[PDB]
C-alpha cells in the first residue's frame, strides 16, 4: 500500500526543490509522506522544515556512538503537511562510501519502523550524478521501486 | 530542637522507669552546653549498670581479651573458664593483621581450658599447667601465652599467677596472667586497664637493660589503635611518609616484640585514650617518654594532627608534614566534592564505646553532617571533656544509654542516619532510619587516614542515599 | 591512593605498591618474625599425620571449639513465647555476646536482657539484682512473661534462682501472679543445646506441674511439638506446613519463627507470635509430644512422660527421605489422619531429584559437623545418598549418642570409612581433613578456616566448605533455608551435587588444559 | 592407568604423564598448529577494544546466539494442556532436539512427536505425512488434544496447516471433534518466545472464535492469567499461590507445572494435570485476562482484547519490589479482594532483605541476558537493590522494547552506565566483558564459556557467572527456582549478594598475602 519511490538526476539544476515541492502538493491532496535525503549534498528537507539544514543520521551518530544510539526523535522531523524527513549525511571526506551512510539510514528507518506508518508514500532523494554503486544504494538493497 | 525542648524529652522518656532507676538514669542524661569545660556538672558516668534495662555494654573480658590482647599477633590468647566466652567472641573484632594464621599468628582462633563440672569442683589450676605444654607442642612458634581470665576463675580462688611464674620460667617463655573476669569493673574499661597494667608487670619492662636496639631521633609508637578493618596500616603510612619511624602499634597488627622496644622510643601516639592512657602515664614516668593524643577521622582533623606532631620535632619533619598534605589534599577534597553534596544538612546519632563517639565528629562535619547526639557505651567523666567541646550547641548527650531510651530519642529527633553497634543496626532498621556499624565498620573500612576517608565518605553515602528506604512504606499503606 | 571514582576498601587497597612496602618495613623492622622457611617447615608439619597423633592427644587444650554455653539455647528458647523476655540472671558482659551472636546469624534485632551483677555481689550473691531487675524489666519492656536463665558467675557462687524470685513476688517487686519462670543453666556443663533443654523443661513445669488435676491425655486432639535448640526458620515452617496440610492439630512448643523474621514496616517489634501461654498450659491435654531434635530434650521428655504421661515416640530428627517418613507415619498413628496426595507427591519429587542426580554424589567423601540430631540426620541423608560421610565430628555429643550413630552407619555399605568423633574440636577436624581428605567439608562458618588452611598447603588439597549449620555470617539469609522435612531433603541435596559440580567446574575452568572436561550439558 | 580403587575419569585421567606425552606428540606430529606464541598473540587480540569494533560490524555471521526457534516454543506452551500432545508438522530431526534439549534443563521426560515429513514431501507437501500422523499419534499415546506447530521446512515449502488438518477429519483419520488446534511457526521469525505467543494465540481462537455468543465477560468471577513462555517451575507456582492466598479465583492459561515434575513412584506419565479444555473454552467470561511476560504475548493481547474483548492491563512481569507491588495492586482492583497481611508481610521481609545486604550489593556491575520480560524485570530488579546493570544484552528483543527499558534506565541513578543492545550474541557480549568488564553475568550455560574465557587472561579480569535464566545445563535442579513475585526477589537478592561474598571469600583466601580481609562475620 506504501509505494517507495526515489528521485535520480544531477546535482545544481533544482531537483531537490522540484521533488520537495512535489511532495508538498502531495502532502495537500492527502497524501502522508516521508522524504529521506541521500543527497551528499544535504539539504533534500529544508524547505519543508523551513530549517537552514537538518541534522543528518551520521551527524548525530557521531555524537552518541555507533547508530541506535539516538532515536528518531531527534533525526526524522515533521514539517508541513505532516511530512516526515530525515537527511542521510555526507560521507566523511576522504573516507567513507556515500551509499554507506544511506544504507544505515534507511536500516536505522526500518528497525524503529518509521515506515510502518500509514505512509502513502516515501521519496528517497537521491544524487544521480557519477551512479556509482554508493549512490545505487536505495535500489540494490531494494528499498526502492 | 531547642535546649529547653531536649531537657523535656528526656523527662517524658524517664517517666517509664521506676523510682530507684529513673533517679540515676537522670544523671547519665543531659543537654551538651560547649561552654562546661567540667562534665561532673551535667552528666555522671562509669558507674554500675541499672538490672533489667538492656544496656549494650560488655565485660572485663571482652574489653581485655577482646579489646587489647586478642589482638597481639605472635602470643597465643586462652580464654581460662567454661567455653562461652571464647566461642563468641572469636574473630568478632576485625583487629586485622598480617601473618601465617595456625603457625605464627593466632588471632582468628580461640583458645580454651573449657572449664567442666570437675574444673569448677576442684579448681583447674592443674588443668591449666596441662594445657600450656600441650600449647606450647602443637604451637611451638608462638611467641608467647596469656591467660584472659572468664568469670568462674576469680569466684574458685584459681591462682594462675602462680601456674604462669612456674610454667613460664619453666619453659623459658613469657606468659600473663589477666584477672579480666567479668564480674570485675561495670564495663570494658576495667578490662583496658586490668590489662594495661598486665602489659606492664608481665611484658613491658623486659628491654629495659637490653640495648642493642638501635634507635633513632624519630621513633614513635601508635598507642590505641586496633588496625580495625586496617586503620592502623591506614595511619601508620602517614607518620612515616611523614618521615617518622613507628616502631610498634597497640594492638593492631602488633607483636610482643614490638611492644617491647616500646620504651626505645621518643614519642607515644595515644589515639584511644580511654582503651590505653593507663599504660603511657606509666611509660612517661618509668621511662620519661611524651604521650600526646591525635586523631585521624576526617581531613580536617587528620591534617590539624600531623601538623601538631610534626611540632614536637625538627624542620626535616615539619616540611614533609607539608609535604603530606599537599600529596593527599587533591584526593580528600575531590572527595569531598562528590559526596558532600549527597549528605550535607543530613543529622547523625552515634553511640559507640569510649572514643569513637566523638572522634568521629570532624569526619561527619567535613561532610556537611550534622550530629545532633552522641554518647558513650562505657567512656568516663574525662571522656566527656574532651566530648562537649566537639558537640554542638543545644545537642543530645547519653552515657550507657539503655535500649529502651536510645529507641524513644530516635523516634522524636528522627535522626537521618544511626552510627552504632550491631545489637542495634537492625532494630532502627525496621523502622527505615539508615544505619551503619561505627564499630565494625560494617565490614568495610578503614575510615582512619586520607585513603580511609575516601571509603567512610563513600560508606555514608551508600547507605543514606540507598533506595531500599523509599520502599519501606506499602503502596497500598 | 584512592581514585575518587573508584575507592578501594580495606582489599584490595592495601595490594598497593606503597602499602606492601609499608608492612614489610613494620616486619622486618621491629616484628622479628621467624624466618619464613620456618613457618612454612612448620606449617607444614601440622598437615602431616604425626601432628595429628600429637593432637588428638590434647587432654587440657581446647582449639576452636564447636559448641556454645548453655544460656545461649535458654535465651533462643524463651524468645519462642508471646511477649516473653529473656532475662539472663549473671554478669552483664554474657548477655552482650547473646545478642550480638544471634544478630549475626539471623541478622534480626535480639531481645534480651540482664540483671547486671557485679563484684559486689560475688558475696552476697543477688537477691537484690533480681528484685530490681524483674521491675525494671517488667515496666520498660512490658513483656507479658520473663524467662530465667543464669551465667557461669551466678551458678558458681550459687543463687537459688526459685527462692529469689519467690521474694521478688513477695517484697512487691513483681506481681504475684506475673509468669516467671526459671532454669538453672551452668556454662560448664553441656552445651548450649542443653540450655534449651533446661529452660523449656523449667517453662514446662511452671504451667502444668502445679495443676495437672484437670488434666487428660489426648482431651484436644492435637500433637504437641517440641523443636529444641532450631536455627534454621525455614524448618520451623516446614513442620507446621506438612502438619497442617495434613489436617493435624498442632502446638509448636516455642516458636520464634516469627521474632526472627519480623517484617521491615517502619516500626520495630520487640515482640512476635510465639508460644501463647494458654498453648503451654493446655499441653498436657494434648495426645501426645513429638520431640524433633530427641538428642537434646532428655531432661523434657522425662518431665513429659513422667508428669503430663504421654508416650512419647523413639523418633529421630525428621531429615532425609527415611525418617521423615517415619515421622510422617508416626504423626498419622496418632492423629488418625492419613498422609495425604500432597505429601505423598511432594516425596516421589524427592526421589525423582535422587535419581536425578545421584551419577554425581555417589561416592563423595564428606567431612561435616554440628550438633547431635543434626549432625546424625545429615549422615542418615548422605547415606541415602551414597556418599561416605567420612569424618563425622560432634564436640557437644556423648557415647550413647556415638553409639546410635556408628549403628547408623554401619546398617549402610556407604559407612565403611565412617568414623564419629565427640569431644574432639574443628583443630582436630582440621587435621582429619589433611591425612585422610574428604571432598566437602558440611559445617559452620567457622570452618571457613580450615578451607583457607586445605588451600595454602595447594589445590588439590584444599577442601571446600559447603555451609549448612550454626552458626552463619559470612553469607546472607540463609537462615531461611529449610533441613527438615522432605523440602529440606531437596534444598540440601541441591545445595550438594550443585556445590559438587560447582567445583568441576572450577577444576575445568583452565583454558587449553583441562578445559577439555568443561562440559555444557552435566 | 587405573588404580581399581580410586578410579579416575576423564578427568584427571588425561593428566597423568603418558596421556600428557601422548597428546603432545599428536600434537606436534601431525596437528600443524599454530605455534603457541601466536594463539597467544591472537587471543590477547580478541580481549581488546579494537576487536569490539570490528566484532559489533558483523552483519550476516552470528556466534553463540542466545535465542532458539518458534517451535521449541510452541512444543513448550502445547505442554501446559491437559492431556496434550505436541505435535511439530515437519521434519522430524527437529523434535529430536526439541525433547533432547529440555530434558537438559528440566531432567524430566518430554513428550512431543513429529509427523516425519521428509524428501519425497518437499514438492507436494506432507497433507499425507498429516492424515496418517495424525491417526498415529491419537491412537498410540491416546491423548485428549494435539496441537499442532510447524518446523522450518513446513512453512518454505508452504503447507496449509488448517487445511491438511480439515482433511484429516473428513477422510476420517481423526474424529471430527478431535481437538487439533494449530499455529504456524517458521523458524526464521523472531524467536522461540514467538512460537510461544502464536501456539497459545492458535489455541485460544480453536475454543472460542466460533462462539462468542453466550460469551459475557466476568460471568465466573475469575482473572486468566497467560504465564507465556516459562521454564521456572518455581514461578507457576508462586503466582498460582500468591493469587489463591489473595482468595482471587484464578485460571491459569497453559500449566505445565505438572508434567514437568511428574513424581518418581514407579511408573510413567506422560500427561499430568495442566489447562482443561473447558478452562480455555470459559476463559473468555473471566474479569478480565492479566499477561505475565507481555513483551512477547502481543498476538495473544491484541486476539484477547479483539476477541474475549478484555481490558488487558498494562502491566511488566512480576519481578522485584515494585513491579510485584502493581501487579498485586491491579489484581486487586480487578478482582476485588484487598492484599492480605499475609502478602504485605512477605513484602516487608522481602525490604528487611534488602536493607540487611544493600552494602554488598551497593555499585555493583552486572552484565546480564535472556528473553526480554525477564531481562527488563531482572534490570528493574537489579536497580531497585543499587546494582548498574551495565551491559543488558537480549537477542530476541526489539526496539520498542529497548526503548521501555532505556525508559527504565533513565529513570534511575544507577543506569547512567547502562546500555542495552539488541540482535547482539554472546560473542559480542564476550568483548563487552573484557573492556568494559563488570563484576558478574548473570544468563544461562552458554554463558559459563565467556567466564572461562575472562580468566584465560587472567584472574584479576574473570567475571563469575550467576546462572539464572535458560538453559541451564551444568547444575542440578535450578529449575525448580523462582523468579516472579516477591517469593523469587528474593532467591535472586540471596543468589546474589551471596555469589558476591563467594567470590570475595575466594579472592581474600590466600594464606598471608589476602586473607586478612578473609572476615569471618560479613
Ligand atoms: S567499643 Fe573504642 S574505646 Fe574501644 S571494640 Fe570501641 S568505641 Fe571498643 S576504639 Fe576500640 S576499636 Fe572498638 S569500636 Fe578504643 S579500644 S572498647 Mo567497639
Ligand atoms: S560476663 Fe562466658 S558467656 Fe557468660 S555465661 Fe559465660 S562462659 Fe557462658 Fe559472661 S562473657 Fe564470660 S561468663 Fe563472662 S567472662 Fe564476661
Ligand atoms: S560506491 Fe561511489 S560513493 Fe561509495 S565509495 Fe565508491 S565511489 Fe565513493
Ligand atoms: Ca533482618
Ligand atoms: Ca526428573
Amino acid at each position: 500500500a506504501m509505494r517507495q519511490c526515489a528521485i535520480y538526476g544531477k546535482g545544481g539544476i533544482g531537483k531537490s526543490t522540484t521533488t520537495q515541492n512535489l511532495v508538498a502538493a502531495l502532502a495537500e491532496m492527502g497524501k502522508k509522506v516521508m522524504i529521506v535525503g541521500c543527497d551528499p549534498k544535504a539539504d533534500s528537507t529544508r524547505l519543508i522544515l523551513h530549517s537552514k539544514a537538518q541534522n543528518t543520521i551520521m551527524e548525530m551518530a557521531a555524537e552518541a556512538g555507533t547508530v541506535e544510539d539516538l532515536e528518531l526523535e531527534d533525526v526524522l522531523k515533521a514539517g508541513y503537511g505532516g511530512v516526515k524527513c530525515v537527511e542521510s549525511g555526507g560521507p566523511e571526506p576522504g573516507v567513507g562510501c556515500a551509499g554507506r551512510g544511506v544504507i544505515t539510514a534507511i536500516n536505522f528507518l526500518e528497525e524503529e519502523g518509521a515506515y510502518e506508518d500509514d505512509l502513502d508514500f516515501v521519496f528517497y532523494d537521491v544524487l544521480g550524478d557519477v551512479v556509482c554503486g554508493g549512490f545505487a544504494m536505495p535500489i540494490r538493497e531494494n528499498k526502492a521501486q | 530542637m531547642s535546649r529547653e525542648e531536649v531537657e523535656s524529652l528526656i523527662q517524658e522518656v524517664l517517666e517509664v522507669y521506676p523510682e530507684k532507676a529513673r533517679k540515676d538514669r537522670n544523671k547519665h542524661l543531659a543537654v551538651n552546653d560547649p561552654a562546661v569545660t567540667q562534665s561532673k556538672k551535667c552528666i555522671i558516668s562509669n558507674k554500675k549498670s541499672q538490672p533489667g534495662l538492656m544496656t549494650i555494654r560488655g565485660c572485663a573480658y571482652a574489653g581485655s581479651k577482646g579489646v587489647v590482647w586478642g589482638p597481639i599477633k605472635d602470643m597465643i590468647h586462652i580464654s581460662h573458664g567454661p567455653v562461652g566466652c571464647g566461642q563468641y567472641s572469636r574473630a568478632g573484632r576485625r583487629n586485622y593483621y598480617i601473618g601465617t594464621t595456625g603457625v605464627n599468628a593466632f588471632v582468628t582462633m580461640n583458645f580454651t581450658s573449657d572449664f567442666q563440672e570437675k574444673d569448677i569442683v576442684f579448681g583447674g589450676d592443674k588443668k591449666l599447667a596441662k594445657l600450656i605444654d600441650e600449647v606450647e607442642t602443637l604451637f611451638p612458634l608462638n611467641k608467647g601465652i596469656s591467660v584472659q581470665s572468664e568469670c568462674p576463675i576469680g569466684l574458685i580462688g584459681d591462682d594462675i599467677e602462680s601456674v604462669s611464674k612456674v610454667k613460664g620460667a619453666e619453659l623459658s617463655k613469657t606468659i600473663v596472667p589477666v584477672r579480666c573476669e567479668g564480674f570485675r569493673g561495670v564495663s570494658q574499661s576495667l578490662g583496658h586497664h586490668i590489662a594495661n597494667d598486665a602489659v606492664r608487670d608481665w611484658v613491658l619492662g623486659k628491654r629495659d637493660e637490653d640495648t642493642t636496639f638501635a634507635s633513632t631521633p624519630y621513633d614513635v609508637a601508635i598507642i590505641g589503635d586496633y588496625n580495625i578493618g586496617g586503620d592502623a596500616w591506614s595511619s601508620r603510612i602517614l607518620l612515616e611518609e611523614m618521615g617518622l619511624r613507628c616502631v610498634a602499634q597497640w594492638s593492631g597488627d602488633g607483636s610482643i616484640s614490638e611492644i617491647e622496644l616500646t620504651p626505645k622510643v621518643k614519642l607515644n601516639l595515644v589515639h584511644c585514650y580511654r582503651s590505653m592512657n593507663y599504660i603511657s602515664r606509666h611509660m612517661e614516668e618509668k621511662y620519661g617518654i611524651p604521650w600526646m593524643e591525635y586523631n585521624f577521622f576526617g581531613p580536617t582533623k587528620t591534617i590539624e594532627s600531623l601538623r601538631a606532631i610534626a611540632a614536637k620535632f625538627d624542620e626535616s619533619i615539619q616540611k614533609k608534614c607539608e609535604e603530606v598534605i599537599a600529596k593527599y589534599k587533591p584526593e580528600w577534597e575531590a572527595v569531598v566534592a562528590k559526596y558532600r553534596p549527597r549528605l550535607e544538612g543530613k543529622r547523625v546519632m552515634l553511640y559507640i564505646g569510649g572514643l569513637r563517639p566523638r572522634h568521629v565528629i570532624g569526619a561527619y562535619e567535613d561532610l556537611g553532617m550534622e550530629v545532633v547526639g552522641t554518647g558513650y557505651e562505657f567512656a568516663h567523666n574525662d571522656d566527656y571533656d574532651r566530648t562537649m567541646k566537639e558537640m554542638g550547641d543545644s545537642t543530645l548527650l547519653y552515657d550507657d544509654v539503655t535500649g529502651y531510651e536510645f529507641e524513644e530519642f530516635v523516634k522524636r529527633i528522627k535522626p537521618d542516619l544511626i552510627g552504632s553497634g550491631i545489637k542495634e543496626k537492625f532494630i532502627f532498621q525496621k523502622m527505615g532510619i539508615p544505619f551503619r556499624e561505627m564499630h565494625s565498620w560494617d565490614y568495610s573500612g578503614p575510615y582512619h587516614g586520607f585513603d580511609g576517608f575516601a571509603i567512610f565518605a563513600r560508606d555514608m553515602d551508600m547507605t543514606l542515599n540507598n533506595p531500599c528506604w523509599k520502599k519501606l512504606q506499602a503502596p497500598w499503606e | 591512593s584512592q581514585q575518587v571514582d573508584k575507592i578501594k576498601a580495606s582489599y584490595p587497597l592495601f595490594l598497593d605498591q606503597d602499602y606492601k612496602d609499608m608492612l614489610a618495613k613494620k616486619r622486618d623492622g621491629f616484628e622479628e618474625k621467624y624466618p619464613q622457611d620456618k613457618i612454612d617447615e612448620v606449617f607444614q608439619w601440622t598437615t602431616t599425620k604425626e601432628y595429628q597423633e600429637l593432637n588428638f592427644q590434647r587432654e587440657a587444650l581446647t582449639v576452636n571449639p564447636a559448641k556454645a554455653c548453655q544460656p545461649l539455647g535458654a535465651v533462643l528458647c524463651a524468645l519462642g513465647f508471646e511477649k516473653t523476655m529473656p532475662y539472663v540472671h549473671g554478669s552483664q558482659g554474657c548477655v552482650a555476646y547473646f545478642r550480638s551472636y544471634f544478630n549475626r546469624h539471623f541478622r534480626e534485632p535480639v531481645s534480651c536482657v540482664s540483671d547486671s551483677m557485679t563484684e559486689d555481689a560475688a558475696v552476697f550473691g543477688g537477691q537484690q539484682n533480681m528484685k530490681d531487675g524483674l521491675q525494671n524489666c517488667k515496666a520498660t519492656y512490658k513483656p507479658d512473661m520473663i524467662a530465667v536463665s543464669t551465667t557461669c558467675m551466678a551458678e558458681v557462687i550459687g543463687d537459688d534462682l526459685n527462692a529469689f524470685i519467690n521474694n521478688s513476688k513477695k517484697e512487691g517487686f513483681i506481681p504475684d501472679e506475673f509468669p516467671v519462670p526459671f532454669a538453672h543453666t551452668p556454662s560448664f556443663v553441656g552445651s548450649h543445646v542443653t540450655g534449651w533443654d533446661n529452660m523449656f523443661e523449667g517453662i514446662a513445669r511452671y504451667f502444668t506441674l502445679k495443676s495437672m488435676d484437670d488434666k487428660v491425655v489426648g482431651s484436644n486432639k492435637k500433637i504437641n511439638i517440641v523443636p529444641g535448640f532450631e536455627t534454621y526458620l525455614g524448618n520451623f515452617r516446614v513442620i507446621k506446613r506438612m502438619l497442617s496440610e495434613m489436617g493435624v492439630g498442632y502446638s509448636l512448643l516455642s516458636d520464634p519463627e516469627e521474632v526472627l523474621d519480623t517484617p521491615a514496616d517502619g516500626q520495630f517489634r520487640m515482640y512476635a507470635g510465639g508460644t501463647t501461654q494458654e498453648e503451654m498450659k493446655d499441653a498436657p491435654n494434648a495426645l501426645n509430644t513429638v520431640l524433633l531434635q530427641p538428642w537434646h530434650l532428655e531432661k523434657t521428655k522425662k518431665f513429659v512422660e513422667g508428669t503430663w504421661k504421654h508416650e512419647v515416640p523413639k523418633l529421630n530428627i525428621p531429615m532425609g527421605l527415611d525418617w521423615t517418613d517415619e515421622f510422617l507415619m508416626k504423626v498419622s498413628e496418632i492423629s488418625g489422619q492419613p498422609i495425604p496426595a500432597s505429601l505423598t507427591k511432594e516425596r516421589g519429587r524427592l526421589v525423582d531429584m535422587m535419581t536425578d542426580s545421584h551419577t554425581w554424589l555417589h561416592g563423595k567423601r564428606f567431612a561435616l559437623w554440628g550438633d547431635p540430631d543434626f549432625v546424625m540426620g545429615l549422615v542418615k541423608f548422605l547415606l541415602e545418598l551414597g556418599c561416605e560421610p567420612v569424618h563425622i565430628l560432634c564436640h557437644n555429643g556423648n557415647k550413647r549418642w556415638k553409639k546410635a550413630v556408628d549403628a547408623i552407619l554401619a546398617a549402610s555399605p556407604y559407612g565403611k570409612n565412617a568414623t564419629v568423633y565427640i569431644g574432639k574440636d574443628l583443630w582436630h577436624l582440621r587435621s582429619l581433613v589433611f591425612t585422610d581428605k574428604p571432598d566437602f567439608m558440611i559445617g559452620n562458618s567457622y570452618g571457613k578456616f580450615i578451607q583457607r588452611d586445605t588451600l595454602h598447603k595447594g589445590k588439590e588439597f584444599e577442601v571446600p566448605l559447603i555451609r549448612i549449620g550454626f552458626p552463619i555470617f559470612d553469607r546472607h539469609h540463609l537462615h531461611r533455608s529449610t533441613t527438615l522435612g522432605y523440602e529440606g531433603a531437596m534444598q540440601i541435596l541441591t545445595t550438594l551435587v550443585n556445590s559438587i559440580l560447582e567445583r568441576l567446574d572450577e577444576e575445568t575452568r583452565g583454558m587449553q588444559a583441562t578445559d577439555y572436561n568443561h562440559d555444557l550439558v552435566r
